[PDB]
């Protein structure tokens, strides 16, 4: 959480990054979303939220894999796919 | 030390060309040299190929192994045509055999 | 956690999980794991049969019937054993054929170990079959044992030695029980050594061309391919056990002991037929047994007779025809080995015997040489 | 000295795995019961009364 | 001679019935996992 707070604030430092943020936020969210709202969102996150939210997008999900280079040892897709779930769970 | 052509040579060629088609490695896109049994003389010949040939053979072999697993073959339009079949490994292999044979003749004295 | 570091799972991982294997190995490659399943099968059922069988001349035939009638489910265990022995040979045959056709024998050590594994299981099955002390068990035991008597100078001290007497009697049934119990454990060790030498290079494939550019992990792929194929081995085994228990089993072993009376037409088990025909062909004591030994011991000469510039027979029309002529010839030997030594049969049996050797020692190697020339190699 | 595993994080870890450990026992119980045909335990399941009385 | 005769064929029934369930299923498990290889596509793109 703290890492996100520092990142959020560290980023919006100076006219250019803030401008880019105003400009594109309006494109995406439609509004600006003031620091404080982000803060409340972040505050709401606890272990449970991480577990659930992660499970939803990650758990037993088919990934997209891209590889370039000396990739003979890159695991087979089935093998990568089996790493997306845990047999003890 | 030359002149001749023969209707017979064509029959011999026709028999070779016949067997080549019967062998069928050309249905997998392979070329003759791709199918040679890698012994030491051969591994060294593979080793001496220039990048382009070395890489082409790798891709052809992969293409064939992949066909073999699906027990499929290439469209007839893509089979390797006898007589468009390049003896790319031969000269390296012959040379590696010559040098070995030389080593052997030296080991005799 | 990790499969790779633990001194033990590291072996497992390197043998069944991460072992790089050819993307293209065929059904023909399933037999090695089926041979392993066979060995384990024989081991488990074998064992439970040992908890109830007795090795004395008197009660031997009887204890086996005790198993089939009295002991809970002994019949199913007994039939799985018997039919498992046949499957084991079915698998040996395919496995050895696969190696010939595809040039796999070029892995010298692992192929040589295979031959040893072949002789070991044949030794094992022989001792096994004698165990119930039936008519064929006895006479088969008498025939095979006497082969050793052909050996010059020391021939007879040897058979009597292996007998522990003046003929197949008491002493032999007991020792055969013993050797038949230990052999499969010794086989198991040789098989691990077989698998060790094989991993040194990994598997060959249908094309006879290196697959290092297209290796896949043994695990998800061959793990499931092997499972599926085990279930097929099982169906075929059960069909026998559960629908045709006596089909390969000779009716004469259902009659006890007769050292005094040899059955009219004694017939080998099945997997010995072709070799039995070869031994019989030639009307000579020594030469028959020599031909017999050579008929199997020939596998180890195979590698010296490789003549082709290619490994597999996949791109070799001539060799292919001769290969099947070999198979067709073996099938002829099988038919002939199960038939009376008479008119049409002895001549057919002698010509098939020269053909077997003629094609391995001369025909195949000559085909390889002309296939090379045809290709301008 | 097992006090290395005594603290808040370990207690949260213990919690997150309770349902899993619970459900594993479920699997083990039902599985032991069904493999030995636990006369005692089974006689209570509605169907699976293939022991009449 | 063969007291087990009737139990054997009842088992035998079950063996074909079970085998007829498992065979298609295990076969489908293997195809699923082999999907990835069977439909994979290759392309060579040398300099
Ligand atoms: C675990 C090691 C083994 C043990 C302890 C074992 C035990 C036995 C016993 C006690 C018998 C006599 C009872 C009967 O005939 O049914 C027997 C017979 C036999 N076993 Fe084994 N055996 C073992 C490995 C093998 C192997 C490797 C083979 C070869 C595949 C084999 C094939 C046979 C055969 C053919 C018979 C004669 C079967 C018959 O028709 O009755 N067994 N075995
Ligand atoms: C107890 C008997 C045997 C066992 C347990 C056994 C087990 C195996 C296993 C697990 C493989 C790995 C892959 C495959 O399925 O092909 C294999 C491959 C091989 N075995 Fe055996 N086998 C036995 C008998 C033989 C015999 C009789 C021979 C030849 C006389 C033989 C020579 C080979 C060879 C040459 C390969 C090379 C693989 C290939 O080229 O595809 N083995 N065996
Ligand atoms: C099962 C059998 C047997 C087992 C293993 C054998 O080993 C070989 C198999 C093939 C090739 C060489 C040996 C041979 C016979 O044991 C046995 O008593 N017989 N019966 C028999 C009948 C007539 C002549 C000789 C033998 C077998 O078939």
């Amino acid at each position: 959480k703290n890492l996100l707070r520092n990142a959020l604030v560290s980023h919006l430092d100076g006219t250019t990054p803030v401008c880019e943020d105003i400009g594109r936020s309006l494109l995406t969210y439609g509004r600006r979303i003031p620091l404080a709202e982000w803060e409340s969102r972040i505050a709401e996150v606890d272990a449970r939220v991480v577990r659930e939210v992660c499970s939803k997008y990650f758990y037993d999900q088919c990934p997209a894999v891209a590889g370039f280079g000396p990739i003979e040892q890159l695991p087979d897709y089935n093998r990568i796919r089996s790493g997306m779930f845990w047999l003890r769970f | 030390g030359r002149p001749a052509v023969s209707a017979s040579s064509r029959w011999l060629e026709g028999i070779r060309k016949w067997y080549y088609n019967a062998a069928g490695f050309n249905k997998l896109g392979l070329m003759r040299d791709d199918t040679i049994h890698e012994n030491d003389d051969v591994k060294e010949a593979i080793r001496r190929l220039p990048e382009n040939l070395y890489d082409d053979r790798v891709f052809r072999i992969k293409r064939a192994l992949d066909l073999s697993m699906r027990q499929q073959i290439l469209p007839k339009e893509q089979w390797t045509k006898y007589e468009e079949d390049k003896s790319y490994l031969e000269p390296y292999l012959k040379e590696v055999i010559r040098e070995r044979k030389e080593r052997e003749e030296w080991a005799k004295k | 956690n990790i499969r790779k570091s633990h001194p033990l799972m590291k072996i497992v991982n390197n043998a069944f999980i991460d072992l790089p294997a050819p993307s293209n190995i065929s059904s023909w490659w399933n037999f090695g794991s089926l041979l392993g399943i066979c060995l384990i099968l024989q081991i488990l059922t074998g064992l439970f049969l040992a908890m109830h069988y007795t090795s004395d001349t008197t009660t031997a035939f009887s204890s086996v019937t005790h198993i089939c009638r009295d002991v809970n489910y002994g019949w199913i265990i007994r039939y799985m054993h018997a039919n498992g022995a046949s499957m084991f040979f079915i698998c040996l045959y395919m496995h050895v054929g696969r190696g010939l056709y595809y040039g796999s024998y070029t892995f010298l050590e692992t192929w040589n170990i295979g031959v040893i594994l072949l002789l070991t299981v044949m030794a094992t099955a022989f001792m096994g079959y004698v165990l119930p002390w039936g008519q064929m068990s006895f006479w088969g035991a008498t025939v095979i044992t006497n082969l050793l008597s052909a050996i010059p100078y020391i021939g007879t001290n040897l058979v009597e030695w292996i007998w522990g007497g003046f003929s197949v009697d008491k002493a032999t049934l007991t020792r055969f029980f013993a050797f038949h119990f230990i052999l499969p454990f010794i086989i198991m060790a040789i098989a691990m050594v077989h698998l060790l030498f094989l991993h040194e290079t990994g598997s060959n494939n249908p094309t006879g061309i290196s697959s290092d550019v297209d290796k896949i992990p043994f695990h998800p792929y061959y793990t499931i391919k092997d499972i599926l194929g085990a279930l097929l081995l099982i169906l075929a085994l059960m069909l026998l056990v559960l629908f045709a228990p006596d089909l390969l089993g000779d009716p004469d072993n259902y009659t006890p002991a007769n050292p005094l009376n040899t059955p009219p037409h004694i017939k080998p088990e099945w997997y010995f037929l072709f070799a039995y025909a070869i031994l019989r062909s030639i009307p000579n004591k020594l030469g028959g047994v020599l031909a017999l030994a050579f008929s199997i011991l020939i596998l180890a000469l195979i590698p010296l007779l490789h003549t082709s510039k290619q490994r597999s027979m996949m791109f070799r029309p001539l060799s292919q025809c001769l290969f099947w002529a070999l198979v067709a010839d073996l099938l002829t030997l099988t038919w002939i080995g199960g038939q009376p030594v008479e008119h049409p049969y002895i001549t057919i049996g002698q010509l098939a015997s020269v053909l077997y050797f003629l094609l391995i020692l001369v025909l195949m190697p000559t085909a390889g040489t002309i296939e090379n020339k045809l290709l301008k190699w | 000295m097992l006090t290395r595993f005594l603290g808040p994080r370990y207690r949260q870890l213990a919690r997150n795995w309770v349902p899993t450990a619970q459900l594993w026992g479920a699997v083990g119980a039902v599985g032991l019961v069904w493999a030995t045909d636990w006369r005692l335990i089974l006689d209570w399941v509605p169907y699976i009364n293939g022991k009449f009385k | 001679a063969e007291p087990e005769h009737d139990h054997r064929k009842r088992m035998g029934l079950k063996m074909l019935l079970m085998m007829g369930l498992l065979l298609p299923l295990v076969y489908a498990m293997k195809r699923h996992k082999w999907s990835v290889l069977k439909s994979r596509k290759l392309a060579y793109r040398p300099p």
